[PDB]
């Protein structure tokens, strides 16, 4: 209120012109008469991009590589995701670097357009962040710089690269060659001199010779004085490998169009046949391949696109998987990573190791780089700028921002407080801070572990890593709030307060007495003062990093024998933004009807459908990383042949509005991963004749159906 | 080219219950849906009925998703050779499931779950036991919206170990619920979709006999998930090595509104 | 006398993969000498360790297999020795 507060008691002035107006709400804030209204956030605002310094780059909608954007790492904290389970049985030692340059192989091409679920890679990189890029050229803490293979992500800009994969650039590569050698030179050695074994003037056959790979195949196996046949597409890439290694004839090359190859090999190694094959093409180039294997020869191969007789072969352990093995060692960095890196090293300083072409891409054309990957109509490697180098050689690496989306992440050193977190939201909320980086938790409550469901949660958690302690304390009471937090404090510095906490009792107004009516009035109240208070003084205070209070629609929508459900909820709401006008971190999530999980969960209430919990979740995350103290979120309920399966075929894709997209504009520039398209040839069968292929579904457009139809 | 199977999915089909079984608005065909068709087929193949063989599929591949079509019928021409086995569930010229069906008057059954009698899970704390209403919260939080035909786990410990499979009489039901042992096993937050069971043995001499007509208040039979064979047992059911594949949720209402209240 | 009979099993019946499995504790067996067909082949190969090796050396091996050998799919180690 400024400097004159209105004056209203009864026969008062500024009463008076409020009678005439006669508005069901008058608010007087900042100096002016209003209304408390909520305003709509536009969906372009939630994947706005701000400035961050710790940014790595993830897919918004998985097998779509249209999709890549540059989200926020928890690096900023420190750590990194994905700290539990297998990942904490390896304590490697790790030296954080600043990435100058991220190299991209075909790896992340495969994880990113949905070749390959995240799954297929090894199981310490379940939980991570993100499973793009391995190999990178930066500066590490000191200033020196280096080059090495890390745990994904290290597509990114900051990474902890364990210290047994990190090498030391010479003195006349800049970091942007640097970028290319570790990971195509580290699979270059385990396919020849680690799996293949391979032996001075023995006969090797590379498939795709001009990839980063293949280059680097043939450098170490030239090293190593042998007899080179590789597959080259057109005479572009056959002449290029003659550039670079002056040592390859003509007769060292065939053709990978057609499996002519088979008889030149046999013909010209006398039919003793090749020693190792590294295999990448397959079908019945794998076959031919196979065939020209000498008696001890090895077959190693490193295709990506296996088919399903022969992954059901790497299943029963009928053949090793060889296709994420590099990402294996790297998990474990045993004594058979050593002989990759001792390998390696030693090829940089014998001169077998020389950076390969180069392609660099900006950060913001990260589609475009890794579409140039996929398509392969050229050689190189296609390298991601990160950074700038400096002209030094050991210099600190200046502070900047890179744009990038909001992910929310919790520091593993703090300790979180889940003040009702023992149920229904709360659950699947800690199993969200888990996934996401918390690892302290307290999860409060009024009698303890009692059901089933929750003891199994708190037991998964306790599994994973986590430290979880159940108190069974209602915080009403100062002493009580001082207990909690004790607890918090032996646990690590307090750096987030969570009430998802209700007790309801619903009642006509007129027929609630005075206990009846506090009773969603204490987890409401009487608890978030008590809770604010303790964020607003020491050590908590310049520890606490977030302070969420749960609320409800009934605080903007109102309800039916909910009077003090509603007056306890508005409170939380305005205790909420006093906190802003002091400055603190505060955040208030406004709800309406939410499934699988609590009190909907035992449906159209006000019209409102409920909503799904892996979009509370969604929404969730924008609603910790923004500047607005409350943000409502809720759900609201919604001719000819030709136009029949349009709507529906529109429907699979996620489209409200056929009619409002471009009749131009391909599927798979939309989306279209891999259940949507076979839904959809199954769909336009069953709606109408048409029989149309799995991949031609993704390459057509909405004027394409609509003009098939009727033919 | 062999039986051609209609599943009818009308209001008062029979096979009406297979429509309570849906992955995020997505109404597919159960992975062991094609298991029962397979076993059907073979069984009409030999002259025996389908209840008084005992078979071993392996390998069973799901290749692509069958999407049932509500208030009407779909059509599969399962197809099993003689001697070798291989059978084939396909719908026109695309293929819906592969494997190979073996049928043995022999012991077929590796782990001894046929035997148990009653449960392992009486007398235990209601803070130690889950029941039906939190194990297919599990499951729903995941994405797999389980009705009221496929809800058949009454009862669990919280390892997901011991449970009380229900044997209400069908059995594309039935060996679901012994599938779902294999999904509660593997807690987590994405969903999958099972696409290869390398092992499933479904011996019915040592299974009980259909209720009897009529029945309401149908037994349950103790199951077991083994972890160290991967092998989810109840019965005279077997599934060993099951493996699924990830996929995106689908979000069947339509984005919410975010607003400041301000 | 160094064996005890914690290290023998049935060849009678493939129990031994329940056995082995536990009492190594879930690594798995580095080294398989294998002569058993049939089922006892495929739960030999599940024991293998994630660096395991599997040594086949028996001789009534299965059609599908002997054309794995002339596809050059497996090596065939039954007559290496000669
Ligand atoms: N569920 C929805 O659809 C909606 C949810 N919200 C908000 O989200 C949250 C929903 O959580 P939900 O689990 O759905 O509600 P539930 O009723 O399902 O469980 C809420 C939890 O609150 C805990 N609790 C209640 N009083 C206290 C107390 N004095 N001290 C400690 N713990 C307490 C209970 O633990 P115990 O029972 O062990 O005491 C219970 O587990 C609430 O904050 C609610 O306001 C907003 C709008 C709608
Ligand atoms: P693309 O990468 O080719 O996608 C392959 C898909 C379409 C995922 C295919 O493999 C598939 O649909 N498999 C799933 C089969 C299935 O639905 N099995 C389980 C039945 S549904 C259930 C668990 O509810």
């Amino acid at each position: 209120a400024g400097p004159n507060p209105p004056k209203i008691s009864a026969d008062s002035a500024d009463f008076k012109e409020l009678v005439r107006k006669d508005l069901a709400y008058n608010v007087f804030k900042n100096g002016k008469w209003g209304t408390y209204r909520g305003f709509v956030i536009s969906d372009a605002d939630r994947q706005k991009e701000r400035p961050s310094e710790y940014v790595y780059a993830d897919w918004l909608s998985a097998g779509d590589m249209s999709s890549l954007r540059w989200f926020d790492s928890p690096l900023k904290t420190g750590h990194n995701n994905g700290m539990l389970g297998s990942k904490m049985a390896h304590k490697l030692e790790t030296e954080t670097c600043s990435v100058y340059y991220a190299g991209l192989n075909l790896r992340d091409i495969i994880l990113a357009n949905g070749t390959i679920q995240r799954d297929i890679l090894p199981e310490e990189t379940f939980f991570k962040e993100g499973v793009l890029g391995v190999e990178f050229s930066g500066r590490n803490s000191s200033g020196k710089r280096v080059m090495g293979l890390c745990p994904p992500p290290a597509l990114a800009t900051t990474v902890k690269c364990p210290v047994s994969s990190l090498w030391s650039v010479p003195d006349q590569w800049t970091l942007e060659e640097a970028a290319t050698v570790p990971l195509a030179y580290a699979t270059a050695y385990y396919c020849l001199v680690s799996e293949g074994g391979v032996q001075k003037g023995a006969t090797v056959f590379i498939h795709a010779g001009a990839s980063v790979v293949g280059q680097a195949s043939i450098a170490v196996a030239l090293s190593y004085n042998c007899e080179i046949f590789t597959l080259t597409k057109n005479s572009d890439e056959t002449a290029l490998l003659k550039s670079m290694y002056p040592q390859l004839n003509d007769r060292n090359f065939c053709s990978s169009e057609d499996c002519s190859f088979e008889k030149y090999i046999r013909k010209e190694t006398k039919g003793s046949g090749v020693d190792v094959v590294i295999n990448t093409l397959r079908g019945k180039f794998l076959k031919a391949s196979r065939r020209l294997l000498s008696k001890k020869g090895k077959f190693v191969d490193i295709g990506f696109k296996v088919d399903s007789n022969t992954q059901i072969a790497y299943y029963t352990r009928e053949h090793p998987d060889l296709r994420f093995q590099l990402d294996a060692l790297l998990e474990s960095q045993g004594p058979e990573w050593t002989r990759l890196f001792d390998l390696v090293q030693a090829g940089i300083h014998s001169g077998v190791v020389k950076p390969l072409k180069r392609a660099v891409y900006s950060m913001d054309k990260i589609v475009d780089a890794f579409k140039t990957v996929e398509a392969e109509r050229e050689a190189g490697k296609i390298v991601i700028k990160i950074r700038d180098e400096e002209r030094q050689k050991v210099c600190p690496t200046p502070r900047t921002s890179f744009p990038a989306i909001h992910r929310t992440c919790f520091h593993p050193d703090k300790s979180h407080i889940l003040v009702g977190g023992m149920g229904g939201m709360g659950l699947e909320t800690a199993h969200w801070m888990v996934l996401r980086g918390a690892k302290k938790l307290i999860l409060t409550s009024r009698y303890g572990i009692t059901t089933g469901y929750q003891a199994r949660k708190i037991a998964f958690f306790k599994q994973l890593g986590v430290e979880v302690e159940v108190l069974a304390l209602s915080v009403n009471t100062r002493k009580a709030a001082d207990k909690v937090f004790e607890h918090a404090l032996k646990m690590g510095p307090v750096g987030g307060i969570f009430n998802m906490a209700m007790v309801l009792y619903n009642d006509d107004f007129l027929k609630m007495n005075r206990e009846q009516f506090l009773k969603p009035l204490e987890s409401k109240i009487t608890m978030t003062m008590l809770l604010d208070d303790k964020s607003r003084e020491k050590p908590v205070r310049d520890t606490l990093d977030h302070f969420v209070m749960f609320s409800s629609l009934i605080v903007s929508g109102g309800h039916l024998g909910q009077a003090n459900y509603a007056f306890g909820s508005t409170v939380l709401e305005k205790i909420c933004e006093r906190r802003k006008r002091d400055g603190l971190p505060v955040t208030t999530p406004q709800w309406a009807s939410i499934a699988d999980v609590g009190t909907v969960a035992l449906t159209i209430i006000c019209r409102k459908y409920p909503q799904r919990f892996f979009n509370v979740l969604s929404v969730f995350d924008f609603m910790m990383s923004s500047d607005n103290v409350v943000t409502i979120s809720y759900v609201l309920v919604e001719e000819s042949m030709v136009d029949q399966v349009l709507r529906a075929v529109g429907k699979v894709l996620g489209i409200k509005d056929v009619s409002s997209v471009d009749g131009d504009k391909e599927f798979i520039d939309m989306g279209v991963d891999s259940l949507m398209s076979v839904e959809i040839k199954q769909a336009l069968e069953r709606d109408a004749g048409l029989v149309i292929s799995t991949k031609d579904t993704q390459l057509m457009t909405f004027n394409t159906l609509r003009s098939m139809v009727k033919g | 080219s062999d039986n051609v199977i209609d599943i009818d999915l009308s209001e008062d089909s029979p096979e009406n219950y297979l429509l309570e079984h849906a992955v995020d608005g997505r109404m597919l065909f159960p992975a062991t849906g094609t298991l029962v068709l397979a076993w059907k087929t073979l069984a009409k193949l030999k002259g025996v009925e389908f209840e008084q063989l005992g078979v071993q599929m392996t390998n069973v591949q799901i290749h692509q998703a069958l999407f049932l079509n509500p208030g009407g019928k779909t059509t599969v021409s399962v197809s099993v050779m003689p001697i070798t086995g291989e059978f084939q569930v396909r719908d026109g010229e695309s293929l819906i499931s592969s494997g190979v069906i073996t049928s043995s008057e022999g012991r077929l059954l590796e782990t001894d779950q046929h035997m148990k009698k009653g449960s392992v899970l009486d007398g235990k704390p209601d803070k130690e036991l889950l029941f039906t209403k939190e194990i297919y919260r599990e499951f729903l939080l995941r994405g797999y919206e389980y009705g009221a035909a496929f809800q058949g786990i009454q009862r669990a410990s919280l390892d997901a170990t011991d449970t009380d499979i229900r044997w209400d009489g069908r059995w594309i039901s039935y060996l679901d619920t012994v599938l779902q042992m294999y999904l509660l096993s593997k807690p987590g937050t994405h969903q999958a979709l099972p696409t290869l069971l390398e092992s499933v043995t479904i011996d019915p001499r040592v299974h009980p006999a259909q209720p009897p007509e009529g029945t309401t208040e149908f037994q349950v039979l103790p199951g077991k998930w083994d972890p160290v064979l991967q092998i989810a047992a109840a019965g005279g059911v077997e599934i060993r090595s099951c493996h699924s594949i990830r996929a995106s949720r689908r979000l069947n209402h339509d984005p919410p509104i975010l607003e400041d209240f301000a």
